[PDB]
């Protein structure tokens, strides 16, 4: 399959990539890119209600959560609450919002317009002075 | 009102609420079994013993029923119904008893034995109390298939699974007494009055066949090699069969005819198609025993007749000797060969059926897989057979790591069978006339129209109902002459098996599971109660359990593994694997390669591209040297953009400085996705070390061969939360390289793989195009090989991309490289003579 002296990396890869996707489109999608599912960004799954509130304790397991904080839709509150890593500049620093909103007793998260991710304000209360 | 009533053994103890105006009575038992009950010691490792609380209830209900009587109502009647009600309230969470028995046996230190005999305590009470198992239980398995969310298909075995095939009836009858007890007994006056109507069975029964007696007093049963003699064995192994089929109804409440209309078809290995017909025929309570009369009479005949046809005589001292000092069994008539294909035997049959006449002729009696046939014939021919294998197979501990794949001397098993009849042999041929002149006096015939359910024939894999002839005439057929192609005949679609037959987990239903892995069928062994530390088939208890744990299915690869596409909200689709929605980038990778990706300029521009590449640590000497490549990696590619480091585990040098340098570049937050470890695996505790500290997202490991495999499973095993990166490569890729098939170690390997949900299965060896990976994305590639589809979660290209513009390979190197044509596959091993597609092997130094 070497035989194209000087194909650009993007372009041999790519050729692979969007061969799959003609094949895969053609055998299991009926050729319609249509019916193609959507997500905001595809990334980050490991292999293994609008306005709630939850009472964190000292038995709540951190990975319930996040899971529950984070929401089912894919948007900016999953990527806050499920991405391991954030960037700094070209750096990747442990993600801030996962270790403010780590759960413990007192803590108490109330998400308002949880259905409408341009709306949605997550709001963690802890006792401060009783 | 009510008083407590404390029955107890030492540490364990149960409180039992028992009302006044019957307390006098219950104190009376409860010093009566204070008495009877041993001594309490330090772990209750002693028998007839209890381990749990609920073991002691039991062994309370058990002291109680036996005093009770079911004809006449007695005083301790009262105490029964009321002490059996408070074990339903307290350990059968509303399930049933053997969900109980099983989940003792895992948790606690509970034995088999006494996980048995707190069943058999239960039953009992149950019964003798007057509340028999009338209602319809709530089992998951049973539920499903009244919805139409599983199919069960049931399986009868026979010979040669197990020579101890009594004890699993004796199991039975013990404890099962009052639900099978009606059963064996008919059973054994229906042998006893068949011995005395046939003319000559006595003189082949000459220690008779009253089998209630060996039941009774284990002392009187006859030797093993006696009950394995096929006049027993035959009728009784019906029987067992039969009998694990009552007590699977009586605990489901189910009539037989309710459980088999249950059932989407039947079938048997052998003997066990004549079980098969016989409980398609069954209806209700009243009418089974002529089901089973039919059954064991049909068994009886083909048991006598076959015995007559061929007798087992005695063989020379000079050939049992060979045959033990070779670690091979005691010469039998049939002769099981695993790890060979049909024809590969069928070849060896043909040389050994050459120099011998036509009367000690072996055949292929059974072919209960791709590569698991059994041969029939005359035990002297078979050891004859096994003397033209002995030398054709390489020994079992030779190392053949260092041999390219396809001069390798071929490896394999050959035991026989614990069954003393050449049963799908041209040797029981004459009995055959014999068998259909008894069935016909004795009236028993087996007609379409009452056959309720699909029985398939052992042969073609038909219905036996569509049949022109007469079927007893063909099941006769079936056992005696045809051989079994067990592969053929389970072609049904069923999500659950339920293996009736006797030997449990040696038995036909764990072949089955064998045979059908990855194809979303789940066998249940319906005669043992046992636990499955794999998982991969389930016993007894899974079919009476009514929680989730009753309807658990199997993994269906292609369903489970399918490749999707998905678009991002920018609209670039991308394909959806368990790698991709990892790395949030397509699933193709372009693996470390020293020289190709010790370039900075190569490994940013494939970054930038949009796909992982390994950093090859392969092409620096020094901590300072990699720390001055990174940086300018990170220099040219974007934020938020991440690449991969190769090292080498056969270059220690190399990775005590590699691995503490990664460790402080990830401290610092340096975008370092992950590691691959190319040339060997690490072990545990090494592996352990990187996943724990080096602050990486996933860890890439090259296995060469099955041993490495296994030991990575062992490390995915180890961290089952964080993802694994198995790049499995042939010895067909450029580089170092293997001597190892890049087809045959995945065929072997990736069930145990998938077990494991953090192992990403990478494939590399010979990769260029869309065209030649599509079949191992899709799956399609292992179906070529008669397996079912094993779909891969990505690919690596190493070959493929040196003669991009980006590498640095010199213009006159990318010309040499595109001039040479390369091979196919199959010719690949060649290169480790001569310049096969311009490519060849040399050694390192
Ligand atoms: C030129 C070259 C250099 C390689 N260097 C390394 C290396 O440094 N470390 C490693 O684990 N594998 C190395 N490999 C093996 C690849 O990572 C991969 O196993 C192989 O390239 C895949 O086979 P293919 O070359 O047929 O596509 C190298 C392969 C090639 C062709």
């Amino acid at each position: 399959f070497t035989k194209v002296i000087d194909e650009p990396i993007k372009s041999i890869m790519d050729g692979i990539h969007d061969g799959h996707i003609k094949k895969l489109l053609h055998q299991y999608y009926g050729d319609d890119e249509s019916k193609i599912p959507a997500v905001e960004y595809f990334g980050g799954e490991s292999p293994v209600e609008d306005s709630a509130v939850f009472k964190a304790t000292s038995s709540t397991d951190e990975e319930s959560w996040f899971k529950a904080l984070a929401g089912s839709e894919i948007n900016w509150r999953h990527a806050s609450f499920l991405c391991s890593f954030i960037t700094q500049d070209k750096m990747f620093v442990s993600n801030p919002i996962r270790k403010v909103f780590k759960p413990s007793q007192g803590m108490v998260v109330e998400i308002s317009n949880g259905n409408t991710s341009s709306k949605t304000v997550v709001t963690l209360s802890e006792p401060v002075q009783g | 009102s009510t008083r407590p009533l404390t029955l107890s053994h030492g540490s364990l103890e149960h409180v039992l609420l028992v009302p006044t105006a019957s307390f006098f009575i219950a104190s009376q038992l409860q010093e009566q079994f204070n008495k009877i009950l041993p001594e309490p010691t330090e772990g209750f490792a002693a028998d007839d013993e209890p381990t749990t609380p609920a073991e002691l209830v039991g062994k309370f209900l058990g002291y109680v029923s036996s005093l009770v009587e079911p004809s006449k109502v007695g005083q301790f009647d009262q105490v029964l119904n009321l002490c059996l009600t408070e074990f339903e309230n307290c350990y059968l969470e509303g399930n049933d008893i053997h969900a109980l028995a099983a989940k003792l046996l895992q948790e606690n230190d509970t034995t088999l034995v006494k996980t048995k005999e707190l069943i058999k305590n239960y039953i009992t009470a149950r019964i003798m109390a007057k509340r028999p198992f009338d209602k319809k239980s709530n089992s998951a398995l049973f539920r499903a298939v009244g919805e139409g969310n599983a199919q069960l298909v049931a399986i009868f075995g026979g010979q040669g699974n197990t020579d101890d095939y009594f004890e699993e009836l004796r199991d039975l009858y013990q404890t099962y007494h009052v639900l099978v007890g009606d059963l064996i007994k008919f059973s054994a006056e229906t042998l006893s009055e068949l011995i005395r109507t046939t003319l000559d069975a006595e003189k082949v029964f000459t220690q008779g066949l009253n089998i209630l007696e060996w039941l009774e007093n284990p002392s009187n049963t006859p030797d093993k090699d006696y009950l394995l003699s096929i006049p027993i064995s035959c009728p009784l192994i019906g029987v067992i069969q039969l009998a694990h089929y009552v007590v699977t109804a009586k605990l489901l409440g189910f009539t037989p005819g309710e459980l088999r209309s249950y059932l989407k078809g039947a079938t048997g290995h052998s003997q066990g198609l004549v079980t098969a017909v016989a409980i398609a025929e069954t209806d209700s309570w009243e009418s089974f025993f002529v089901s089973v009369r039919k059954a064991i009479t049909v068994l009886f005949f083909i048991g006598v007749r076959c015995y007559e046809a061929y007798p087992n005589t005695s063989l020379p001292p000079s050939i049992l000797e060979d045959s033990l000092e070779n670690n091979e069994g005691v010469p039998s008539p049939m002769l099981s060969i695993s790890n060979l294909t049909q024809e590969q035997v069928q070849d060896y049959v043909n040389k050994t059926n050459s120099h011998l006449p036509a009367g000690k002729q072996v055949e292929i009696s059974l072919v209960n897989g791709a590569k698991n046939l059994v041969v029939s014939g005359p035990p002297q021919s078979l050891y004859g057979l096994n003397l033209t294998l002995r030398k054709a197979k390489a020994p079992s501990g030779l190392d053949q790591s260092r041999i390219p794949f396809s001069e390798r001397k071929l490896k394999f098993s050959n035991r026989f069978l614990p069954v003393a009849s050449p049963f799908h042999s041209h040797l029981l041929v004459p009995a055959s006339d014999l068998i259909n002149k008894d069935l016909v006096k004795n009236n028993v015939s087996f007609n379409a129209k009452d056959i309720q359910i699909p029985v398939y024939d052992t042969f073609d894999g038909s219905d036996l109902r569509v049949l022109s002839g007469s079927i007893s005439e063909r099941i006769v057929d079936c056992i005696i002459r045809l051989p079994v192609k067990w592969e053929t005949t389970t072609q049904f679609k069923a999500t659950h098996i339920l293996d009736f037959g006797p030997g449990g987990a040696s038995g036909l239903g764990v072949l089955t599971h064998r045979n059908k892995d990855g194809t979303g069928v789940r066998v249940i062994v319906a005669g043992t109660l046992d636990i499955n530390p794999d998982d991969d088939y389930g016993f007894k208890q899974e079919i009476f359990d009514v929680t989730s744990n009753g309807l658990k299915k199997n993994p269906n690869w292609l369903e489970e593994y399918h490749p999707k596409l998905i678009k991002n909200k920018s609209g670039k689709i991308f394909v959806e694997t368990k790698f991709s929605k990892l790395i949030g980038r397509p699933p193709l990778l372009v693996p470390g390669m020293t020289p190709c990706t010790v370039s900075p300029d190569f490994v940013a521009a494939t970054t930038n591209a949009g796909y992982t590449i390994e950093l090859a640590g392969g092409g620096y000497f020094s901590a300072a040297g990699m720390t001055a490549a990174i940086d300018s990696v990170v220099s040219q590619i974007e934020k938020g953009s991440t690449f991969g480091i190769n090292l080498i585990y056969v270059n220690p040098f190399m990775l005590q400085w590699g691995i503490p340098l990664i460790k402080e570049l990830r401290s610092k937050g340096y975008p370092i996705q992950f590691l691959t470890i190319g040339a060997g695996v690490p072990s545990l505790e090494v592996a352990s070390e990187y996943i724990e500290t080096l602050g990486l997202k996933y860890l890439g490991l090259k296995p060469g061969s099955i041993d490495a495999i296994s030991q990575v499973i062992n490390i995915a095993k180890a961290h089952p939360n964080f993802p694994i990166a198995l790049q499995w490569t042939g010895g067909r890729g450029g580089g170092h390289h293997s001597f190892e098939d890049a087809h045959t170690p995945m065929l072997q390997m990736y069930s145990k793989i998938r077990r494991h949900p953090n192992i990403m299965l990478i494939f590399g060896s010979g990769f260029g195009s869309a065209d030649d990976t599509y079949p191992y994305l899709t799956g399609e590639w292992s179906t070529k090989f008669d397996y079912p589809p094993m779909p891969f979660d990505g690919f690596l290209f190493g070959s493929r991309v040196m003669i991009a513009k980006e590498v640095k390979t010199s213009p006159d190197a990318k010309k040499c490289i595109a001039a040479c044509t390369g091979v196919p596959d199959d010719k690949w091993e060649q290169t480790y003579k001569k310049p096969t597609g311009g490519i060849v092997t040399v050694r390192s130094e």
